[PDB]
RNA sequence: AAAAAUAACAACAAGAUCCAGCAGCAACGACACCGAACUAC
């Protein structure tokens, strides 16, 4: 709570490219246009709604 | 002293037992409540004063057909209340259950179908067991100590039957029946009265009609006094007199230090 | 409790967009969202397929859609 | 929170549709749905086997329902 | 849990050697000693504790009624 | 917890070299140092910590009887 | 979470170079900068947000206790 | 209104009944008579149960009126 | 009204039959019915306790009594 | 006057034969289908004809949505 | 109706005998009945109270009292 | 039945559609809005039309205060 | 009647913080905002309607005298 | 910090204590609730403002006869409830028990008969003991955390009295009395605060009328703080000021962590 | 049949046992193994052939201070290996333990200090018990079953002591000892030998030196054949003969169906 | 947000630091991890 929501808010307000590595091993590219408690939107080339449980890690493209 | 004696005697027809002298033997044999089962007669038949003993009350519940089943019960003093229902089609339709209540102690005359008559009887027995285990699991909430005078038609362990090597195939000793009877005396926490005081073999309570098994003592223990763990400590003694037998089963007499009361 | 999954799914349903669901296993399914719920999603194909939520990884619409 | 799962599963079970339950690990189970719960389901392809919900991925009915 | 609890209890009381297929493919064998909301106990020379959230299926070696 | 904690605390008190098989097929060895509701600790040279959502099974080396 | 919180806090304060092994197999390296319900911010030159539901184990590398 | 014919029928046919009071306990027996506030239940002993304290009355066998 | 309640309560009172009353709470009081009206009953026990009708559930007599 | 809203609701529940609950004050979970309701009694029709008193009921939860006339 | 409740409570109030009122929940209040009325009874004790009739189950006079 | 407080309060809670919480004598807590009430019944709305009886209700607390006539 | 109405009117006018104990034994708090012949509105950050048929008793936190 | 104090002064007649200036000693001793035992006077006598300490309430229940018994109780604030009697003829008719409930706690004053006067006194003592242990067993499952700060006139262990071998036949240390007290304590899970805070010997409260007995310190510990095991964790300390010895008993004072409130 | 008779006895000094004639009576009684607790003699003293019986081997562990303690043990056949140790400081110093291994069965001559002498003895006993609980928690893993023929000097239940109300404070029956015994015989699962073969009372094994207690039958049960749950089923008979008294205690012969062998 | 129902608590001053040891596992779940999505163990 004290970390996830502020971190996602900072990632969104900065429009930084965010690489979301899923638990399956795929590297999804794009920016977090918005985020929810269960799904995160990663839009850059095509709309996407990556579910939270299927997200292993989320690395920014530059310092935040 | 505060002794309490209970006699469970399956008769396979009250007529034969009364002809052999079960009525007089019971009237002479001091006891508090006689859990006699397998009456095979309607309530109007038990009402006959010939069966009614002196100083002992009479209660009976029969199926739609008098010979289809039915179970009766005697008692020294008027119980607090008697109930002839369990809630199962395999119990009410056959009149296989009747319970009498004294001060925080309920005695029930349970009667499971033999099953040796055919495959349908075995299926009915399995259904009755699967429903009775659930009934017991539901009754674990109550605080009253229960004394089920059961004619389970099932041997628990090896000591409960002679020549088990040959009986492993005959009904009344298969794997599912054994598992159910162990679960009753296992997880559910209940404990048998007879096996508590006398942990010795050869104490059987049933023999086929053939006198060969009786001479060889090849018999099972189809009679149990299932006691709530609360009453497990009050088991004073148990006995299975075989000589004064009035049917295929033998009278099972259990005495406790508990003192019942109206 | 969520306020972004329900509207997104309702849009993908009413607009009838060819959706592609990629599960956590690493496979792909195609079809339109006929109905959604808190734990299941019906996908239209030769035979309607009920995909569980906990197994879905990504839901990509074949065309970009705008939020309400 | 099962306004869509419970009715579908109940219809598939009553109608006795040979469904195929694709799990998460990629295995393709089969058999008719005997009885479903909130966290487990029962199949009878050869024997009464219990499949856990959290391990199920999709349920493809062999016939359109 | 209207089916999980009675099913597991029936498999336990009868001591049916069950085969539990986990998620990663490997299967364990043995009878159910005891079970909880999140743990089952397998007795097969070593009383091991399997987790509910890791089991995929549970197949009894022999048919069982309900 | 009716059957989970009585087992983990027993293993802890008894110091049984338990083997934990995770959900991804990887095996770990060691004794339970201090189990919690979400994470368990191992008593190896590094004192690894394994979450209780990635553990598939926990098999002891010696048969442990529930008290 | 009686011991998880203090353990992670001790690993954070001391800036221990932990090694977080996920469930899929890949391992990440870096000191724990902060943690919260279903999230751990691993910061070591580059920042990353690893979800706890996807983490399998956390080897502290150095002998560190609560 | 229906209570009067219901109890009259349960008393005529002498059907074994099961009363369930507010506190939740069950009382098996056989109705002997009923009034505006009291019902005589006989089962070894004859006890007077109060209407306001009864919650349900289940006949042991199917009965209509 | 009470065409059957009084013939029974006054009968138990006259013969001084020891009866056990069962309150709505679930416990059980014991004793002989000393006096009773349309609202309350009195137990002849040593304490001379008074019980409220609306709080009573059943009145089990220690011995069967004939209905007048 | 005392059943302006209870009478039509119960009549609709009985006509539609919708699964009713009829919770008691004790908190028990009954069920069945209301066959006929009077001033102080409700005859639930389930596996066996049952009678439940009004003063012991605490809730009437129909399983399906119903509309009052 | 209510022909006996009036004199009993009246005497209990006049003699000021300490009575114990047992309610329906099983709770017990103790004190002197200061004033009895329809649908309500007034208690007297440290931090007096107003007990309702429909909630009372029994009134034990503690000490012997006659009507 | 002659009261001058329950009727206006319930009518205000109904017309304003305020989230209400009903605690029964048994101690069970229901939550929802009122559809229609009478001297013996109250129709609560919360995914179902729940007819809760009056005598089985102990307290009724709204999520926010309301004005009285 | 003779004792309920004046007592309740006094408790309301004086605004005594009373505690209403229900039939189940639960304890409530707040000042008597209003009363009626069937219900009572009790205020304490939220006006709750408590039914008279579910009130076991009312304990005034301050001694009160009848009129 | 959070601290509460309780005092126990068996005045053995409030008149004698007041004659020795005990009122001023109690007034100086800051306490939240004072439980003096054995008033030997009616409630009308205690109503005298002389015994009423400013800032402390006055409650008292007198026996059927003044000198026979009677108990009193003082509280710094108005207790939520005050009750007396237990249904037993040995308690109600003598007012030997007076309880006061505040919130989350209930402090009671108890006075058991000395039983040293005659045989009838010891018989009544046995009766009160058995009835009181029955009542307390009936009170174990309750929510109220009772503290029966009372005089039992019975020594529990040898640590409460020297030369116990000689006191074996003397009342207060008799085998049945010690057994009853040990059953009230351990079997039911109750404990004492004074021993809990310090398991030290040579600490007594009662002393015979002989002066040399007090000179050589020959006393018994009869006043106890029978305290439910729930609140035993909040006990701080306990003292036994043997300097005054104004009366046969001693001012057994105990301070706890819990704080009472209206 | 395979009747293994174990005879456990506390000689309270081998000198007194030899004087009263324990050797002859023990040799007369057919038994596979005999445990002698509290020898009060060094290993070299036991070397005398007077104590060496025909057909039996001589094993013994002597305390550091010979008079403080010491245990012995004879068996009919050369055991696999003798383990004269335990691990704790008290055991190693007072030689209060000696073990003999057999086929899947091992007999231990346990001896807990009586604690009847003084306070230091009671503290040593408490320490020995708090260590033996750990020891038994450790041995709970190995496969081989154990038979501790030990004089625990602690009565378990009321059936083991008459007039328990009086002995509620005598050493060997206080609350902590009772709790430790109940935990060792319940939580750990080490079922007793007497409470499983004969669930009757008056089975005392200890008697004070005062002849009054002997005549009145006032005695305590201190000897114990602690059995691993694996051996509980192998119990048959166990009776305590008091007429062949050779020390403060009395023998405790117990017959098992298990048969030992090298 | 509700135990398809406690034949019934002489009664809750009151819940919103090492196995005296298996006639022995065709072999340990193949060893503690070796960083743009493809539908039978």
């Amino acid at each position: 709570h004290s970390l996830q929501d502020p971190y996602l808010n900072t990632l969104r307000k900065e429009r930084v490219p965010v690489s979301i590595y899923l638990v399956n091993g795929i590297k999804l590219q794009g920016q977090i246009e918005s985020f929810d408690q269960f799904v995160i939107l990663l839009k850059n080339t095509v709309s996407q709604m990556v579910y939270k449980h299927a997200i292993s890690t989320v690395v920014p493209s530059r310092p935040v | 002293g505060p002794a309490m004696r209970i006699i469970s005697v399956n008769v396979n027809g009250i007529q034969a037992a009364a002809e052999r002298g079960l009525l007089s033997w019971l009237q002479a044999q001091n006891a508090d409540v006689i859990c006699l089962q397998d009456t095979r007669a309607s309530a109007f038949d038990l009402d006959d004063p010939s069966f009614q003993l002196d100083g002992y009350f009479l209660y009976a519940c029969d199926a739609e057909l008098p010979e289809q089943g039915g179970v009766a019960l005697y008692s020294r003093l008027q119980p607090k209340a008697v109930i002839s229902g369990l809630g199962f089609e395999t119990a009410d339709r056959y009149g296989r259950y009747l319970q009498a209540d004294f001060d925080k102690v309920s005695i029930a005359t349970l009667l499971l179908p033999s099953g040796q008559s055919g495959d349908e009887s075995l299926n009915q027995k399995f259904k009755f067991m699967d429903d009775f285990t659930h009934y017991l699991s539901k009754q674990r909430r109550k605080r009253r100590e229960y004394i089920y005078c059961g004619s389970l038609y099932v041997a628990h362990q090896k000591m409960d039957v002679k020549n088990w090597r040959e009986c492993q195939q005959m009904p009344g000793f298969l794997a599912p029946e054994r598992a159910w009877l162990d679960e009753v005396f296992g997880n559910l926490g209940y404990a048998d009265a007879l096996r508590e005081v006398s942990r010795e073999g050869d104490q059987f309570s049933w023999w086929p009609d053939s006198e060969q098994a009786e001479m060889l003592n090849l018999g099972w223990r189809f009679d149990y006094q299932v006691l709530t763990p609360g009453l497990r400590r009050f088991v004073r003694n148990a006995k299975l007199p075989r000589q004064p037998r009035f049917s295929q089963h033998a009278p099972l007499i259990v005495d406790y230090d508990w003192q019942l009361s109206i």
